[PDB]
């Protein structure tokens, strides 16, 4: 989607806010928000691509200035409702309850070793998105290609600043989960992945840095051959 | 930036806290979230996974030409040689800074970052300001924000990680460090040097 979140190239966002140093988690709620990721993932709320799509659908004004982990909470609620695993009305009632009683206890519950096992496995084992497909790569290093000008209304990794632009294939990484289907609940439908190089002049015109290039990863359907 | 419509940071934090505790209470009742799971995840990224891991890779590459070749050939496999890898670092491609080229990494579409070698990203890396400007005015941003002046003649390659491939910068080894031990060299490798917004520490 052509969401505001697709900020590459956007002007007027202001100076970078960078403290000399900061904690990993600025508040306890951030720790919770962070841990909810593997929790909802394991529960089938969503996959990584859908997770991102949920954030992309946020109110732009809220996205641009809210604390980062709040975006995660929004997507959890988004998919919780989508899958019917979260009752919005009940969530609202409990939110008010905790507003009025911030120190009220959490629900009694049993700890689960399987959840710790999941955490350790996912963290140190990872969640590889690489996949094998039956088709060979359509492109190769050196090929000159043009990025699609398609504008899907659903999830995709097509930064507006590279659409319609021409670049050179730098490397073929093999096949990976395709966002355009995965982020929209349409499955992995793996596609070959390539890193493509675009000169700053190509991307920004005369305002671009004369000695700079941007490398952007493109799934096969995103690009078409210009010159072999 | 100023926004006359925005509540105070205090009110914002109070509201978020309530919303998160409410959602948490529900996920807990569903049996998919527990306090131990929360504590374990936090523990890992507050004390176990951090940029010191990436620093170990860097110093090995600085002192082992062959390892360096392997690192640049296949980042994931190479880092596994040191027991480094995992979540959000399943696919890593390291890029080497030289006298002719400088690399800088960004995730304009979200906030993707190589957790296994750098840990969780600092907030500025995930925010709109850095993400929007670095692919458009990388040279000026590095100078203005990080006091890092990259000569006009030196090419700046900006890596926008739009896929699951994670890009990590192998900074140039600072001069005056001949024969230094890996432990001594590590003191010069910073999280910033591996993102490309700053070179490794001088002297």
């Amino acid at each position: 989607m052509n969401g505001v979140y697709d900020v590459g190239g956007t002007d007027g966002l202001g100076p970078i806010n960078r403290p000399a140093d900061e904690p990993v988690f600025r508040a306890e709620w951030e720790k919770v928000a962070f841990a909810m990721f593997p929790a909802t993932f394991r529960a089938g709320f969503m996959g990584l691509d859908e997770f991102r799509f949920g954030i992309e659908q946020m109110n732009p004004a809220e996205y641009l200035e809210s604390p980062y982990y709040w975006h995660w909470i929004r997507t959890y609620i988004h998919h919780g409702v989508r899958t019917g695993k979260i009752d919005l009305e009940e969530l609202e009632r409990r939110t008010q309850y905790y507003r009025e009683n911030p120190d009220a206890p959490l629900p009694e519950h049993e700890q689960k070793p399987e959840l710790i096992e999941f955490v350790n496995q996912a963290v140190y084992g990872g969640l590889p998105a690489s996949r094998e497909v039956d088709r060979p790569p359509k492109f190769k290093e050196g090929d000159v290609v043009r990025f699609s000008t398609a504008s899907p209304k659903g999830h995709a990794r097509r930064a507006r600043y590279v659409r319609g632009k021409t670049g050179t294939v730098v490397k073929h990484h093999g096949a990976y989960i395709y966002p355009d289907t995965a982020g929209n609940g349409l499955g992995e439908c793996p596609e070959h992945l390539y890193t493509v190089r675009f000169t700053a002049q190509e991307l920004w015109g005369p305002e671009g840095d004369p000695n700079s290039s941007v490398y952007y990863d493109c799934w096969e359907p995103y690009i078409e051959l210009v010159d072999t | 930036t100023e926004n006359i419509l925005r509540k105070s940071d205090e009110e914002i934090q109070k509201e978020i806290t309530a919303r998160v505790k409410a959602l948490e209470s529900m996920l807990i009742e569903q049996g998919i979230l527990t306090t131990s799971m929360i504590d374990r995840m936090a523990e890992i990224y507050e004390n176990e996974v951090g940029p010191h891991l990436g620093a170990k890779v860097v110093v090995k590459a600085w002192t082992d030409p062959e390892f360096k070749k392997r690192l640049l050939a296949d980042g994931t496999e190479a880092c596994k040689e040191l027991g480094i890898g995992g979540l959000q670092g399943e696919d890593m491609m390291w890029v080497e800074n030289t006298d002719e080229v400088h690399h800088v990494v960004v995730c304009t579409l979200c906030s993707c970052y190589p957790w296994p070698v750098l840990g969780l990203p600092p907030n500025w890396f995930k925010e709109p300001q850095y993400r929007s400007r670095v692919v458009r005015e990388p040279r000026q941003l590095l100078k203005e924000e990080f006091g890092f002046e990259v000569p006009p003649s030196k090419e700046i390659k900006v890596w926008d990680s739009s896929s699951e491939m994670r890009f990590v910068v192998l900074p140039q080894r600072p001069a005056g460090t001949d024969g230094w031990s890996e432990e001594e060299l590590a003191t010069l490798v910073t999280r910033e040097s591996m993102i490309g917004v700053e070179p490794a520490k001088a002297v």
